């Protein structure tokens, strides 16, 4: 006896990195498409400084 | 509608210098035989494609399976002799 779609969805956990940024201005990372999102964590590298 | 002046009346228009009168009638133009010209190529590659578009995005799905289901090894519970 099996949940069947619980074990069909995956819960994961992606990193990714995105480069670009300007001073003053927006910088829009974009959500991607048909993924259910739970949380965000950003971190600014700001060239080697935190 | 103007009203007759009864002490200046004036009569019809007289003769006047007139503008040589074949100089106001125009000729009937002409037309020749004309062609679009060039053999029409059939199709043309379009910078846009001609068939509809989606405005949102489904997702889709195929069905797997599990695999060969196993047996066990139960814990198995005690004897309800009177105590349960």
């Amino acid at each position: 006896i099996l949940p069947l779609i619980d074990l069909s969805t995956l819960y994961n956990l992606e990193n990714s990195a995105q480069a670009g940024l300007t001073p003053n201005v927006d910088f829009v990372v974009q959500y991607a498409n048909l993924y259910r999102y739970l949380s965000t964590i950003a971190v600014f590298d700001n060239g080697g400084s935190f | 509608m103007a009203l007759i002046n009864p002490q200046f009346p004036y009569a019809g228009p007289v003769p006047i210098p007139g503008p040589a009168p074949t100089e106001t009638m125009p000729l009937l133009n002409y037309r020749v035989e004309g062609r679009i010209a060039g053999i029409q190529q059939a199709r043309q590659f379009m910078p846009f494609l001609q068939g509809p578009h989606r405005e949102v995005a489904e997702q889709t799905y195929y069905a797997i399976g599990t695999g060969i289901q196993m047996g066990q090894t139960f814990n198995q519970p005690l004897i309800n002799t009177q105590e349960g």
